[PDB]
DNA sequence: CGTACTTAGGTTAGGCTAACCTAAGTCAC
DNA sequence: GTGACTTAGGTTAGCCTAACCTAAGTACG
């Protein structure tokens, strides 16, 4: 189940990367929960939060705080539920 | 199980609930006649259309003049049949209700009149239930009566068994037990005290004792000594 | 109206066999006052359930199971008639119309009690023999 | 099966007795078909065409002709279907 | 709306497992926008049919049969998304909402044809792995 | 047997019957969707209540403007799906209708527009059936077409296969047979002569021959040489 | 050429499960 | 005290069989 337990153990969630002190990472997976909001998906496409793109995850502190992300074509604020549902490889 | 006549049984189930002092909701008809929620609502809609009842704003079922007249007619046939089965035919006490439950649907007013004369103008069923609508067939206070459960919660004590509701009569195994220990009309019982609702009430008859469920104890009426 | 369609079709075929008439669907239509299509359909449903067969000449033959049920309904009918005449005292002419409904709701438990009460009757008040007393155990 | 095949083989139908040239007979059975008509059953009771009573069956000729019967309290006309459904001993 | 209630409950539980969230009835109510009683009742039906079990800690555990069905619906979903993006050219944002309905009507016969057409894809256009490709035979 | 959407299939069955030149009665819907008489009448009453059709005096089903619009919408999705399954995905000819029968209920107009451009503005299904309602999606007299049964009774002769009706496509084993012997759109067949009605028509294709039932022969349209 | 029966297309009554709802409780960290 | 879930009593959609009907045929002797 590469779906549930990734074979690539280096795969990490955007919210966990933020809380651990940010970092540059390659976007890999956008979970089905994120895809349900079409307006959000448009915003992710615009700023470049799409699989196969490098993004910058801004360091965050606390729980239920928006995670700030910087893509090739600008930045956006992800909700904690959304940020939890986006997986990346750091560097 | 086959109702023989759906309309008559729906009317008689509403009558039974009114006699037991329970609010006649479609949910009651569903659990008692063992039919689905959707089945009951649809059948009640046909009876509302035909003009035998109406659904109130609080969902409680109200019989029309025609509905009440028809319900009493079926109940009269039921309890006259029970009298015939006990007094004349000699069918066992526990099986009589089940039989009468089918007979109430096929008996003519003609036969009812002949039964009134044969049985000497009976006023109560073999289970102490008053026979209504005898006025249209050419022919007590009941205030002092209290429910076994309400007596038990209020302190208990000794009381005379007067009525067993139609609801209780459906279980022949229970009616066999009630006969054995002697929780039958015209027999004294000792009702043990309980605290709060939904508690199994204990009773001690002439030939031993047994445990009544809350809905069974609520259905048995007594006069406290 | 009929109370039980199946039992009334079975008893109607039994009646025709007692009268020495050929039991056809046309005979059932006349006596129960139902359309030809209704009778053909109900007979087909009763044929499906194994209660009768349509012969090569189109006469309705009761099966072992069909006759057992026919006898059961007729026995209940004629015991009901005796109770209605001998005990209850319903008018001689009105009795059959009453027993015609009672035959569908009477248990074998009542029948055995009626046999005792009426003193082991062999006939109805109209002289017709009571069949299937063997099957009661009396 | 006394119902379908009588044990007493001497039992005969009123219409068959009539066609064969009448006779005095004891009324035994009135089939379920006859009982369906209450007004008729009243007439059979009134004139005395009931089980246990003797009746006189008038001789008839042909089919689909009403059969004339005489009881203790007078007589009546039976339809062929009705006369077929009443069995007697001669 | 949901097209198939059972399949959407199974896939919703699979989604929560992929997100590393605890699969509770409260989570299904939020995401499918249904009342708590509705979700409890439907989950009870799916428990009665042997598709899931409610654990001691009230978390929903898919059975062998439930997981097989969940995998099947997700595989159809993600192959539909690839077809919608790579071949049909539906807008990147509208694709999931389309595939959310297509996942319920796609035969395994089409899935095998889509696998050949799309050149043996291992992921959806959103990077999510395609499960149960073993089960197709590819 | 799951219809996915009951309303849409009832609408599409009425459309199919209009295309085959058969009177759309509830009896036809019962036969084709394999549902009881009482089931069909109740479902038609819900669609009548929501103004998607009306029942005439001769009891034939008439689509409203909203009903016809919805029916055409479903059929357009159906035949665009069949095109995609044949032309792009490459699903086997005999299995394509059954797939499209489900897909027609879940396809958005958004996807329909994308499919029109991908498939190059298709006007007919893979079975030669005209794709309707393309005007709403932003995009031939065929009076000379005659039914294989009507050709056989009138003398027979050679003809080009043009349309296979939806009714015929439901049987994959039959569609497998028609494919092999070569009774497919754009192929010549020789329709053998028969007398009267309700008689199995014989046809000789490019790769052999077979027998068509009266309702199958009525559903296949051809242009005679 | 009337009797028996079939074909065709309905009807109402009386059942069912699946899948949605609100209002007003309980139960537990 | 908010979150999770149960209790209680409904709803519409979409299925079913049994048991009635009429109108207009066919098969027969
Ligand atoms: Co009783
Ligand atoms: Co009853
Ligand atoms: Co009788
Ligand atoms: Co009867
Ligand atoms: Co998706
Ligand atoms: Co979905
Ligand atoms: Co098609
Ligand atoms: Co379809």
């Amino acid at each position: 189940g590469d779906s549930v337990e990734p074979v690539d153990t280096d795969l990490r969630r955007v919210d966990e990367v933020a809380r651990s002190g940010g970092g540059r990472a390659l976007v890999c997976r956008i979970a089905e929960h994120v895809q349900l909001d079409p307006d959000l998906m448009s915003e992710l496409k615009k700023v470049g939060v799409v699989p196969g793109n490098e993004i910058d995850i801004v360091a965050v502190a606390g729980v239920n705080k928006p995670i700030q992300v910087q893509g090739s074509e600008g930045g956006t604020q992800l909700q904690p539920g959304i940020a939890h549902a986006v997986m990346v490889r750091v560097k | 199980n086959d109702l023989i006549d759906t309309t008559e049984m729906y009317l008689r189930t509403i009558y039974d609930l009114e006699e037991e002092g329970v609010v006649p909701l479609r949910a009651r008809i569903a659990e008692r006649l063992e039919q689905s929620g959707p089945t009951v609502s649809q059948t009640v809609a046909r009876m509302e259309r035909d003009g035998l009842l109406t659904v109130a704003e609080d969902r409680h079922l109200e019989l029309t003049k025609a509905g009440r007249a028809r319900a009493i007619s079926v109940m009269r046939k039921h309890r006259l049949a029970e009298r015939l089965l006990v007094d004349v035919i000699g069918l066992e006490w526990e099986q009589v209700h089940l039989e009468a439950c089918r007979w109430e649907h096929v008996m003519s007013e003609a036969v009812e009149r002949k039964l009134v004369k044969l049985l000497g103008n009976p006023t109560t069923s073999p289970y102490g239930n008053p026979i209504p609508g005898l006025d249209e067939l050419g022919v007590p206070v009941d205030t002092d009566l209290r429910r076994v459960d309400e007596v038990a919660r209020s302190g208990g004590g000794r009381a005379l068994v007067c009525r067993i509701a139609e609801h209780v009569q459906l279980d022949p195994d229970l009616m066999s037990e009630l006969k054995k220990v002697g929780v039958v009309p015209g027999n004294e019982i000792d009702i043990v005290a309980v605290a709060g609702v939904n508690k199994p009430i204990q009773v001690q008859g002439s030939e031993g004792g047994t445990q009544l469920q809350p809905g069974i104890a609520h259905a048995v009426m007594v006069r406290v000594k | 109206d009929l109370i039980d369609t199946t039992e009334m079709y079975l008893r109607t075929i039994y009646d025709l066999e007692e009268e020495g008439v050929v039991p056809l669907r046309a005979r059932i239509a006349e006596r129960l006052e139902q359309s030809g299509p209704t009778v053909s359909q109900t007979v087909a449903r009763m044929e499906r359930d194994g209660l009768l067969t349509v012969a090569e000449d189109r006469h309705l033959e009761l099966t072992k199971a069909g006759r057992a049920r026919a006898i059961s309904v007729m026995r209940k009918h004629r015991l009901a008639e005796r109770l209605l005449v001998d005990v209850i005292g319903l008018e001689w002419e009105q009795v059959h119309l009453e027993a015609c409904r009672w035959e569908h709701v009477m248990s074998e438990a009542v029948e055995r009690k009626l046999v005792k009460l009426l003193g082991n009757p062999t006939t109805s008040p109209y002289g017709n023999p009571i069949p299937g007393l063997d099957e009661l155990g009396v």
